[PDB]
């Protein structure tokens, strides 16, 4: 008996550890939506109508 | 390591090239003066494949800057960037071209030519593992067109393993500047087809309909068309300098669009370009980079390809991004579309994906793609030298030149068989 409440106690801190990595996945996944989004500053355009020929 | 020795010829070829060479250097982080003030150091490990060393930390350009007359690199060096380029590179005659190639070909170019030979061997055996080499001209001048189709000539003669590579600007069909355009420029082509192996078509009537249809701005100008010509430039030499998850070199993409030493004319584009105040409007990810690209209206030809057909395809990607939405784009514009795509090869088109991003932007990409719809190119400009020639019109300038009529008609007939190679891709 004492060894059946260790291996249920083994298996719910397993499933803490993994809600804490689910969050910590949460946070990359919203960072890594950022990166394939396209976004053009002014330098791109004021690199139009500098020279005048 | 992979060096690239940098040609240019004629008024297109040295403002061309001032604005490319505004493009690289700010791309890699050198000032007005020549030194680096960049803020990584990805901007400096592989600057030499287009930059030398000097003293004191100052780089100077494997250009060479050709012309036949003086007053045409005076304004290439009043230029931002004018006093970057190494005094020496410049090469200028004293008399003119005069829209004529064989008075650039035989007479006035052909004395030019050994003085040039003698500044791009010092800059060749200076690489210590030279890549290739690039030109841009225009066909319908008289310097870059009968001189610059000489100076190919005399450097894959002697260099016949290294890359060739060329970003003609062709004559534009429809309005042009000049009338004898058309002997410059197809009695080039057929001196073309055998020295190159790389060649692409810019067109200077497919770069006004972007810059005023899509750009929207109000005053184009040759200054915002050279932002065209080498925005493409960089983006085919991208991966040589700047570290990535799939690199490709100028070699690997012929290797996959050229399969018959005939056959390398393509068609270039380049997708993100929006509007200023139509900037907020766009959505902007990745399969609208690969939406964008492949609309006839953006192709840097004046020739559709919905008359003809892709014969292969490449594209390279800049800016960091998902391999997946990639690669399921490129298949499924390739799946849709049966009729625009050949037989007898199953996949045709190649992905590079480099890392960083050009300048003001986070993402972007290029397009080069072989087709047998830049034969309707050479049929409209082999319809309008055979229309002036039979009547003998301006042919005084030409063959009064030391020059045989009979050379006429070999560039008449024999080049025309190229454009009879090309409905041959149009069985199986
Ligand atoms: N697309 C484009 N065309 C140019 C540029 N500069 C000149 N041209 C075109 O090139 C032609 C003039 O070049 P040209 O001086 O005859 O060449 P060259 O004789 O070899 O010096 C004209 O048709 C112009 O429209 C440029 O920057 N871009």
């Amino acid at each position: 008996q004492q060894q059946q409440r260790l291996q249920r106690g083994l298996r719910r801190a397993l499933d803490c550890s993994n809600l804490s990595l689910a969050r910590e996945q949460l946070l990359q996944k919203k960072h890594m939506k950022e990166l394939c989004t396209n976004h053009a500053t002014e330098d791109y355009f004021t690199q139009f109508n500098t020279g005048s020929r | 390591m992979r060096e690239i020795v940098h040609l240019q010829a004629g008024q297109c070829g040295n403002q061309i090239g001032a604005k490319f060479w505004e493009v690289i250097s700010d791309e890699h982080g050198i000032d007005p003066t020549g030194t680096y003030h960049g803020d990584s150091d990805l901007q400096l490990e592989r600057i030499n494949v287009y930059y030398n060393e000097a003293t004191g930390g100052k780089y100077v350009p494997r250009a060479v800057l050709v012309d036949l007359e003086p007053g045409t690199m005076d304004s290439v060096r009043s230029g931002p960037f004018g006093q970057i380029f190494r005094p020496d590179n410049f090469v200028f005659g004293q008399s003119g071209a005069g829209n004529n190639w064989a008075k650039g070909h035989y007479t006035e170019g052909a004395e030019l030519v050994d003085s040039v030979l003698d500044v791009v061997r010092k800059e060749a055996e200076s690489c210590d593992c030279l890549q290739g080499f690039q030109l841009t001209h225009s066909l319908g001048g008289g310097t870059g067109s009968g001189m610059g189709t000489l100076l190919i000539s005399k450097i894959r003669e002697e260099y016949p393993d290294r890359i060739m590579n060329t970003f003609s600007v062709v004559p534009s069909p429809k309005v042009s500047d000049t009338v004898v355009e058309p002997y410059n420029a197809t009695l080039s082509v057929h001196q073309l087809v055998e020295n190159t192996d790389e060649t692409y078509c810019i067109d200077n009537e497919a770069l006004y309909d972007i810059c005023f249809r899509t750009l929207k701005l109000t005053t184009p100008t040759y200054g915002d068309l050279n932002h065209l010509v080498s925005a493409t430039m960089s983006g085919v030499t991208t991966c040589l300098r700047f570290p990535g998850q799939l690199n490709a070199d100028l070699r690997k993409l012929a290797v996959n669009m050229v399969p018959f030493p005939r056959l390398h004319f393509f068609m270039p584009g380049f997708a993100p370009l929006t509007s200023r105040g139509s900037q907020q409007y766009r959505a902007l990810t990745v399969p609208e980079l690969t939406q964008q690209m492949f609309d006839a209206k953006n192709m840097m030809a004046a020739c559709d390809p919905r008359h003809g057909r892709y014969l292969t395809v490449a594209a390279v990607f800049r800016g960091r991004m998902s391999m997946k939405e990639v690669d399921e784009q490129m298949l499924n514009v390739q799946n849709k579309n049966s009729s625009y795509f050949v037989e007898w090869i199953p996949n045709n088109v190649k992905t590079a994906v480099c890392d960083i991003p050009p300048r003001g932007l986070k993402m972007s990409a290029t397009f080069i793609g072989n087709s047998t719809a830049i034969q309707e190119l050479f049929k409209r400009i082999s319809e309008q030298f055979t229309a002036m020639f039979r009547r003998k019109a301006f042919l005084h300038w030409y063959t009064g030149e030391g020059m045989d009529e009979m050379e006429f008609t070999e560039a008449e007939s024999n080049m025309n068989d190229l454009v009879s190679e090309y409905q041959q891709y149009q069985d199986a």
